[PDB]
């Protein structure tokens, strides 16, 4: 349904055969559809529509809540206390959005596997390397922090490795 | 809305309702029982129909419908799959516990905490489908833990009694031996593939390495009894006949062998781990089957023909033909709960009396169970067209064809011959030859919820191999070419080990006494592992944990070091200190000496 | 179970219980009736072979022998009845037994039912509060003055005597309580 | 109500003393026979057969 | 009273240091201790030395 | 119970949901990669001269 | 915070104006509804704490830690109206303030801004436990237990104070939010090395470490059963909270500092589970369980993981709920029987079935049934220190083996077999002690039910 | 008569004045560190045509 983006969560087009029957005998399970149809979808039907229509004579918004962007660690002295404690506050809001970037990348990925069936192996490709890049990416970004992590440890880090990568283009570069 | 998933949710759901009745006025009359056994009646036609539609159109799911707790990456969820092996499981227990509860409904009585005992057996269901039926290693081992404890809660029913709660005791420490590998899976899994989910899981782990399908293994080893840790289910058999129909013969015990089946597409790319599992049912399966034909309380036979039959499953799961193995498992479990339902009604009609010794021509003194026990004996046996032959006759043919262990397939042979050997046993010493119990005959199977069970059983175990055979996709590439020696191997040793063992049971009428070998000691001694695998270690254990751990450590030396060093010293200096004569010219010297020192040691250096 | 033991057991004892098991032993070796039958009579035969020696040292020689070859040949899973020390319904009705003094803790209102039945109790426990000091004084009385030598309890002499230290034999629980 | 010479004491040295601790264990002296005395901490009490 | 009181309170009024109490505490006390150190120094050694040549397949590893 | 059962969501777990589902899309339509391994700008930071 | 502080304050001098025969009426009402008011400290936020004041803050793992202490108050109210029935009103009004003052002393400590405060208030715990134990208890041993509680505890933490003041002479401040703000790595000196073990080593003491812990079976058995309650379920706790807001500061020196705490935790877990095996004390069994789940908590902290302080926090509730359980079900037997034996009394599942339906929870939740609380602890701590190192499987799995077996031993043989002869006065369960049993036991599942509650600031 | 009433059951309003008191004297606290009020970075606003000041 519409409640989510089917962008951030796509799927297949759907496509599902039709009935060819190729025997006299009636099917028990279109029967046994029938029965459950008439007998639990439409009771349930009629009360989820009575409580649609109780919710309609009712309705109220509840708005995301919005957050500006505020200097970085980076752009901080080294003792002044308050822009430390906004930068803060502020990673640790988008440490929380990457977590929840690579759990909607999980889902994906769990979803192609239960849905491609015995071709998962193939069909489920392209989520695959999109998860190793996501975690890689998030690896690099977090990873090793341990407790008691802040933005300065994380960008201590960051520092390290950009050290070691610049190092390494140098010396390649003098091959 | 596709009726699959709230159907096979409402299966599950209506299984505890009577558990939430357990504090009303239904638990405290004598209906309980039998409201209980039409509950489990009403979820197993329930169950029938997403079964259907699996067999119709092959239809799969997996329903996430709670979302308990968020870690930050991984997330845990109420996660039921719904796929064949769960589909197909389901309606099987169920039967099977339908049937049992009937029998017990008439086996049990003149207990006095009826209602209890049913209470019980019902929770044990539902931790089993809760362990069937588990999307994430977090709800697995829920249900593992469960089904454990029940089983622990059923061992111990009699709780008076020394023996019983030394057996249900002795089943935990091998289950917790087991769980320790169940806890390193989980743990490598979430560590390494950062999920306990099974899509996650299948995705990450194109080539899964050795840790996680050991610790698997060992779970399994653990839950299904094999050899390191089989000698539990012997003794389970302390519980009341109902429990051991139910739990430690058909549905119970087959667990880890299921959660090998589970995890196959891992167990697919693992060659070493495969090898292991083959050579350690191989071994289990003889050697539980060369101790059961010589054993004579019949609940002992029973108990270790399951794990002789645990052991070939897993012999299956080592060729790599896991879908073989959950189809014997659904087969066995027909035959098994009621082999031991008959043997329970011989039981019960005896003045609750087991050793075979003194069970005599009971063929037709008991027409109806002799006929249930006959046909759950040659379907045991694969007998052509029966139940046990539409598994068990495929399974030896497709050991016979792979490249396997010479070794592990010889064991399997000469264990298919030691079973009909001892189902030969208990035709003859149960039903043939004269009466041998005491003479007050009180023997009456006329009791129409034994005869119901038992013969809904006995259909089952004609009809079920044949339904669900020619009622199930191919999910294996068949052997269609076997040299024609090879083909009737399975049946070969079957005849030989019946011929063997009627020429063994005939030579008993000789009047001729000899005094029993060697082999004949360690086949009913069980090979000596229970003599010495529960004295030695345990002896060890405790002495070491009173004598060291207690004595020697913490009331000794932990004392002496630390406190007692520090009152000695604290007493020997204040009695220095504080023991003076009190005469001024001794201290008054001490004075003339401080001042001295000090004018000296701290005033020459400024 | 119910007779108080000696100190010690005599030669002949030791032969009855030697033959009793070797008897047992060999019927769970011989499983049918016939053959039990020949080997059992066979056996008392061999009993009663040397049933006429006065020389004791020789008896228990022999009876060393006997006891012996027993234990090389018993049966490593002799039957048991089932309510016997090792049998399969041992001590199966144990955790039914319920000890009657927990009958004075019940509510009122369960008392309420089953007048009759308390009524009886009560003559009872009368009846043994009536009866405990002529038990302790016949006790006294009866025995010798480097206290008991055995485990054996004088029965009542008196008018209305009862046998001392009764209760707990006579209010046992049941072997089948509920 | 047990005083405080009916508890386990040190090992006993005099034979006085092992007839003192086999009265207060209920045993006869020739059967009472303590711990060997190392400093394990056993003390007064008695060794008895190991058959459970 | 006599079993509790001896296994538990006549325990360390009755002990002596002996080359056998000694030994036997030095070896059940210290042994272990130093063995797990042994183990566990050397298992975290050979891993971090891995890590530092970086070859330990550390792919999705995301949490710790 | 209930007072715990329905405590204002003040973890911000949906809003960081709701988050990350406008980052992601945005991401994906663009074609920029969906996660960076730096999360500050290079720009921002000054190395030391001299690594020899 | 002070909408918790006062009403406590307000305890007191409501005990002691009630009359004589209304105290514990009125003492558990007020108790519980200040238990209910500090229910509202679980709204907790996602990035930073609740900074309520400049002396008093709210973070989400004391929160957890302060409803558990609130709650627990009323439990020992009700535990300890019982055995105190002969006692003169003025004794059972002073024991009364007692247990008031060591919750005001608890209550203040989880929410102190500064590290001197905390240090403070957390010693100030000392006196009313020392004087309940050594006056209230019942055997002469207690005594001893005092002063063996009191000395372990003085002599680890007196080095803490002073390392405490060179800290605040050296960075300018010991409050919390600036320490952790302008946090700078620790070298490899010798004096730096001095300083580590001055800041853990009361907390270690305070767990107990194994070899440390010797205080502890003596305090907890010769303790009044209040006593115990608090000294299980709270009074541990303060070394695990104090460890891990301390060890913000101790990096990365703890990366090999933590190597003989680490060996000592896993090798005295096993050793203490081996001890609960062969134990002749009720009590004494338990107060060894509670050392092998401490020292489970030190392995999480000392491995510094988010995993392994969630595992930590939780783990620390549910021991707390658990323990407190398992000592009244001990309680109800020694006032029933008046001896502390386990073989004592036997088959009382025949005489008290409820009683025993209670006993098998407790020791199922002690073994970590899942998907309890207890198991949610045991299970993250296992991964976090599998991540550590492998090999910590084994040690780990020895000991999940070995907690199963001691407490289905201490099951079977107070429940099961048959009852003991010669005792007869083996009474009903009173309404009071099943309510005690449910009080402990329902809010465990409950938690279970949202189980995000009590894992802490990492979560 | 409800003399002897109060006498008896006075010392149930203690803990609820406590509360109530504790609560008044939060608020006195929360008053002393307004001084960032409406200033930071983050959630710096403009005012509405009516209202003083954005918390309490
Ligand atoms: C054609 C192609 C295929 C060829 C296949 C093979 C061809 C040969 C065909 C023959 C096969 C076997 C036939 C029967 C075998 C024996 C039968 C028998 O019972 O014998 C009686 C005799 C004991 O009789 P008893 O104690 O007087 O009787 C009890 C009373 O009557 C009291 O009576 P009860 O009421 O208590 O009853 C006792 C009970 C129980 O009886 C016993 O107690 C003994 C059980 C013996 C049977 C065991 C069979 C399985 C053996 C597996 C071995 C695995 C490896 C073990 C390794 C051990 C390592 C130490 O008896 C039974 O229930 C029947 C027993 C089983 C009958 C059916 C057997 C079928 C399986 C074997 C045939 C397989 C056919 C198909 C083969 C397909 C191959 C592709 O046991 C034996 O002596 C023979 C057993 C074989 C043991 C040999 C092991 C070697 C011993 C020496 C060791 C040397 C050590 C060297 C140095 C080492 C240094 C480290
Ligand atoms: C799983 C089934 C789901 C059912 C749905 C509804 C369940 C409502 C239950 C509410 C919570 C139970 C209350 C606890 C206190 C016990 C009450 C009591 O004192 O008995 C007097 C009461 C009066 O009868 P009586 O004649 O006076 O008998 C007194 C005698 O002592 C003789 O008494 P007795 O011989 O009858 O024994 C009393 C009984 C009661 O004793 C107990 O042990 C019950 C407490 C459970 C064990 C606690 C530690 C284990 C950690 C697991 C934590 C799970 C909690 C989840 C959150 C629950 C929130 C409340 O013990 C047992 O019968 C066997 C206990 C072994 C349980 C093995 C199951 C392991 C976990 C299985 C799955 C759990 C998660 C479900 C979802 C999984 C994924 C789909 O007894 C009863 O009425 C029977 C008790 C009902 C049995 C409940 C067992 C299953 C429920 C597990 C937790 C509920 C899950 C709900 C989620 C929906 C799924
Ligand atoms: C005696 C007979 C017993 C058997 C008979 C019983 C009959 C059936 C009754 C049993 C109930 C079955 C339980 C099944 C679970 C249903 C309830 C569940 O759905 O509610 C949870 C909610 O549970 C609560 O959150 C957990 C309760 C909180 C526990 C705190 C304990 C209270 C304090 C007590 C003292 C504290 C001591 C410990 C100190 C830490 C869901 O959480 P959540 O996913 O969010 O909800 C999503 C929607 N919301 C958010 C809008 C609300
Ligand atoms: C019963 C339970 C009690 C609680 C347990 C408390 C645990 C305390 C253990 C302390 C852990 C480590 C302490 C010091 C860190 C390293 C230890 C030392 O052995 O390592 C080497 C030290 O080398 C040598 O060992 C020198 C130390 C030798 C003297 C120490 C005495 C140890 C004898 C054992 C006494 C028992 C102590 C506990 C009393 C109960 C490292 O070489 P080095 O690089 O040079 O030193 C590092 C410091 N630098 C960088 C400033 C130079
Ligand atoms: C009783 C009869 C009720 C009859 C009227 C009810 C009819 C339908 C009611 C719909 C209510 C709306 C609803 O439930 O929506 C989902 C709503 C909120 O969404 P969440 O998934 O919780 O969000 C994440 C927070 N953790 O979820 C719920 O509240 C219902 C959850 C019930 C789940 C079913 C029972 C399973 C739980 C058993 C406890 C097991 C312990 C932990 C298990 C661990 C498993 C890994
Ligand atoms: C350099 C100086 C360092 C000083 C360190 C002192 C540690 C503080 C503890 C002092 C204990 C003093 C006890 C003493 O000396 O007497 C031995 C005393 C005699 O009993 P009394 O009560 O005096 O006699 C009554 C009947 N006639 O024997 C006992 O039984 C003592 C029992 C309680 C002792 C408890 C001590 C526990 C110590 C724990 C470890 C820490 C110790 C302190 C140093 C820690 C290491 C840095």
């Amino acid at each position: 349904p519409d409640s989510w983006d089917k962008d951030v969560y796509p799927e297949p087009p759907r496509r599902t055969p039709a009935p060819a029957p190729q025997t006299s005998l009636p099917n028990p399970v279109t029967y046994l559809t029938k029965i459950f149809d008439l007998l639990v979808d439409r009771p349930v039907t009629l009360a989820r529509e009575f409580i649609e229509q109780q919710h309609a004579k009712n309705r109220y918004y509840y708005y995301h809540r919005e957050f500006r962007r505020v200097p970085d660690i980076t752009e901080c002295e080294e003792k002044d206390i308050l822009c430390m404690f906004e930068a803060e506050m502020q990673w640790r809001r988008d440490y929380k959005v990457d977590q929840e970037i690579v759990n909607i990348i999980q889902e994906r990925l769990k979803a192609c596997q239960q849905r491609e069936g015995e071709s998962y192996r193939q069909n489920c490709a392209k989520e695959l390397e999109q998860f190793t890049q996501v975690s890689k990416a998030f690896q690099d970004r977090y990873s090793d922090l341990g407790a008691h992590y802040s933005a300065r440890k994380c960008l201590a880090k960051q520092k390290q490795r950009m050290l070691a990568e610049r190092k390494a283009a140098k010396e390649a570069a003098a091959a | 809305m596709n009726p699959f998933a709230s159907l096979t949710l409402t299966t599950l759901t209506i299984l505890t309702i009577p558990i939430m009745m357990s504090n009303s006025n239904i638990y405290k009359t004598n209906l309980y029982p039998n409201y209980v056994k039409t509950t489990v009646s009403y979820a197993f036609t329930l169950s029938l129909v997403p079964l259907l539609m699996f067999m119709h159109t092959g239809q799969e799911m997996i329903i996430s419908n709670w979302h308990w707790m968020t870690l930050q990456t991984v997330e845990l969820s109420l996660s039921f799959k719904m796929d064949y092996f769960s589909v197909m499981f389901i309606p099987v227990a169920l039967f099977v516990t339908w049937s049992i509860m009937e029998f017990s409904m008439w086996y049990m009585h003149s207990d006095p905490f009826i209602n209890r005992f049913f209470k019980y057996l019902l929770l044990f269901l539902i931790t089993m489908m809760i362990l069937v039926t588990a999307n994430n290693l977090f709800q697995l081992f829920i249900g593992w833990e469960g089904v454990g404890i029940m089983s622990f809660l059923l061992i111990g029913w009699w709780h008076g009694r020394t023996d019983a709660n030394t057996a249900a005791l002795q089943a935990i420490l091998y289950n917790r031996i087991g769980d320790i590998g169940f806890v390193l899976s989980m743990a490598w899994f979430l560590t390494h593939s950062n999920a306990w989910d099974l899509q996650q899981i299948f995705m990450l782990n194109n080539e899964c390495p050795n840790m996680p399908l050991i610790g698997l293994l060992l779970a399994a080893a653990g839950k299904s009894a094999q050899f390191g840790l089989h000698p539990w289910l012997p003794s389970a058999m302390e519980g009341p006949t109902p429990v051991s129909a139910l739990l430690h013969s058909s549905t119970m015990v087959v667990a880890g062998v299921f959660l090998l089946i589970r995890f196959y597409p891992l167990m697919e790319t693992n060659k070493l781990v495969q090898t292991m599992t083959l050579c350690l049912g191989a071994i289990t399966t003889l050697f539980t089957a060369l101790c059961a034909i010589t054993q004579n309380d019949i609940k002992k036979i029973v108990a270790f023909s399951t794990s002789s039959q645990l052991g070939l499953m897993m012999v299956t799961i080592g060729i790599n033909q896991p879908h073989l193995a959950f189809l014997h498992i659904c087969m066995h479990a027909f035959f098994k709960a009621m082999l031991f339902m008959c043997s329970g009604s011989i039981i019960h009609s005896l003045n609750d009396e087991q050793d075979i010794r003194k069970m005599g021509g009971l063929y037709k003194a008991m027409p109806f169970t002799t006929t249930a026990l006959i046909i759950g004996s040659l379907a045991l046996t694969g007998m052509p067209y029966l139940t046990g032959f539409y598994s068990k006759d495929l399974i030896i043919e497709a050991v016979n064809m792979s490249y396997t262990n010479a070794w592990a397939l010889l064991m399997t042979l000469i264990a298919t011959s030691l079973t009909a050997a001892y189902s030969t046993r208990i035709i003859f010493f149960a039903f043939l030859g004269k009466p041998r119990f005491p003479p007050l005959v009180l023997i009456n199977e006329n009791n129409p919820l034994l005869i119901n069970s038992i013969k809904r059983l006995l259909i089952g175990s004609i009809f079920a191999g044949f339904i669900i055979s020619n009622n199930i996709p191919p999910m294996t590439v068949p052997n269609t070419t076997m040299p024609l020696y090879m083909k009737m191997t399975a049946l070969i040793v079957t005849i030989m080990g019946f011929m063997l063992a009627l020429e063994l049971n005939n030579t008993t009428y000789y009047l001729k006494f000899k005094y029993p070998s060697q082999t004949y000691k360690f086949s009913n001694m069980l090979g000596y592992y229970p003599s010495i695998m529960h004295r030695l270690p345990t002896y060890h254990n405790l002495s070491m944990s009173q004598k060291s751990a207690s004595s020697l450590l913490d009331l000794i030396w932990l004392e002496t070091i630390l406190p007692k060093t520090t009152s000695f010293i604290q007493m020997k200096m204040s009695i220095m200190v504080s023991n003076q004569k009190g005469l001024i010219k001794l201290y008054f010297l001490s004075f003339l000496i401080t001042i001295m020192i000090s004018m000296t040691l701290f005033n020459y250096h400024e | 179970a119910f007779s108080a033991p000696a100190a010690y057991l005599t030669h002949q004892q030791k032969v009855l219980r030697l033959y009793k098991r070797a008897l047992r032993h060999l019927e769970s070796w011989c499983v049918h009736r016939d053959k039990y039958r020949y080997f059992a009579c066979l056996m008392r035969a061999r009993f009663d072979e040397h049933k006429n020696e006065k020389d004791m040292v020789k008896a228990t020689q022999l009876l060393r022998q006997a006891e012996e070859e027993f234990w090389y040949g018993q049966h490593p899973q002799p039957y048991i009845f089932p309510e016997s020390p090792g049998g399969t319904s041992y001590e199966r009705y144990e955790c039914y037994k319920v000890p009657e003094w927990c009958l004075d803790d019940w509510h009122p209102s369960e008392k309420a039912m089953y007048p009759d039945y308390f009524a009886k109790r009560e003559q009872w426990k009368r009846l043994r509060r009536e009866s405990w000091e002529r038990e302790v004084k016949q006790l006294q009385e009866e025995t010798p003055p480097g206290g008991p030598r055995t485990e054996a309890l004088p029965p009542a002499r008196k008018e209305g005597d009862l046998p001392p230290l009764w209760w707990h034999i006579v209010t046992r629980p049941r072997e089948r309580p509920m | 109500h047990v005083t405080k010479d009916m508890f386990p004491g040190p090992y006993p040295k005099t034979p006085e003393e092992r007839a003192a601790a086999a009265k207060k264990y209920n045993m006869r002296v020739e059967d009472y026979e303590p711990y060997p005395d190392d400093g394990m901490g056993y003390g007064d009490y008695p060794k008895l057969p190991d058959r459970s | 009273i006599r079993w509790t009181y001896a296994r538990s309170a006549n325990i360390y009024p009755n002990f002596r240091p002996t080359p056998k109490t000694s030994l036997l505490g030095a070896l059940f006390g210290i042994g272990p201790l130093f063995f797990w150190y042994y183990v566990f120094k050397t298992d975290r050694d050979k891993k971090e030395k891995l890590i530092q040549e970086g070859k330990l397949d550390q792919t999705f590893n995301i949490s710790y | 119970s209930t007072f715990v059962a329905y405590l204002p969501d003040y973890r911000m777990q949906e809003w960081a949901r709701r988050e990350a589902e406008r980052l992601v899309k945005y991401r994906e339509a663009n074609g920029l990669p969906l996660m960076e391994s730096n999360c500050f700008d290079p720009n921002k930071i000054q190395l030391p001269e001299d690594e020899d | 915070m002070l909408k918790i502080i006062i009403p406590t304050t307000m305890l007191l001098p409501m005990t002691w104006m009630s009359k004589h025969n209304m105290i514990w009426i009125n003492a558990t009402v007020h108790s519980l509804l200040i238990s209910l008011i500090s229910l509202s400290l679980l709204n907790q936020l996602g990035e930073n704490s609740l900074n309520f004041s400049l002396t008093f803050f709210s973070d989400s793992l004391s929160a957890p830690l302060l409803v558990l202490t609130t709650w627990l108050l009323p439990l020992m109210l009700m535990a300890s109206q019982s055995h105190l029935s002969k006692e003169t009103t003025t004794r059972k009004k002073l024991y009364i303030t007692m247990l008031i003052l060591l919750q005001l002393f608890l209550i203040m400590t989880f929410t102190a801004t500064e590290l001197i405060l905390f240090y403070i208030l957390f010693e100030a715990t000392l006196v009313p436990t020392l004087i309940i134990i050594t006056r209230w208890g019942n055997q002469t041993e207690r005594l001893n237990a005092g002063l063996y509680f009191l000395f372990y505890t003085l002599a680890g933490s007196l080095p803490l104070l002073v390392a405490l003041v060179y800290i605040q002479n050296t960075t300018g401040s010991l409050n919390f939010l600036i320490i952790h703000y302008w946090s700078h790595p620790l070298s490899n000196s010798w004096s730096n090395i001095f300083m580590w073990l001055a800041c853990i080593m009361a907390f270690m003491v305070k767990m107990p470490l194994y070899g440390l812990h010797l205080w502890l079976p003596k305090a907890h058995v010769e303790a009044p059963i209040a006593g115990s309650m608090v000294l299980a379920a709270v009074l541990l706790k303060l070394g695990g909270y104090g460890m891990m807001r301390i060890t913000t500061i101790l990096n990365p020196l703890t990366n090999y500092m933590a190597y003989p705490f680490l060996m000592l935790s896993m090798w005295g877990m096993i050793m203490t589970s081996s001890i609960c095996l062969r134990q002749t004390d009720l009590k004494s069994l338990i107060a060894y369980s509670s050392v092998s789940h401490m020292a489970l908590v030190i392995v999480a902290i000392m491995i510094q993981t988010p995993w392994s302080f969630m595992g930590a926090t939780a783990l620390m509730i549910a021991h707390g709920l658990t323990s407190s359980m398992l000592f009244c079900l001990a309680n109800t037997n020694y006032e029933r029987v008046h001896s502390r034996t386990m073989i004592l009394a036997r088959g009382l599942q025949t005489l008290l079935p409820l009683m025993a339906t209670w006993w098998l929870v407790a020791s199922l939740t002690n073994l970590a049934l899942p998907p309890s609380i207890n198991l949610i602890g045991e299970l993250f701590i296992i991964t976090a220190s599998f991540s550590w190192s492998n090999i910590t499987i084994i040690l780990m799995g020895m000991n999940m083996m070995i907690t199963a077996l001691y407490s289905l031993y201490m099951l079977i043989t107070t429940q099961r077999g048959k009852y003991t002869h010669h005792i007869n006065n083996i009474k009903p369960s009173f309404t009071r002690e099943n309510a005690l049993m449910a009080l402990h036991i329902l809010p465990l599942l409950l938690l279970t039910l949202n189980p995000k509650m009590i894992l802490g600031p990492l979560y | 008569n409800v003399l002897q009433i109060v006498r008896d059951h006075w010392v149930h309003i203690l803990v609820p004045v406590g509360f109530v008191f504790g609560c008044y004297l939060d608020r006195r606290s929360d008053e002393k560190l307004t001084a960032f009020r409406n200033k930071s970075l983050l959630f710096k606003r403009e005012l509405r045509p009516n209202e003083e000041v954005t918390w309490k």
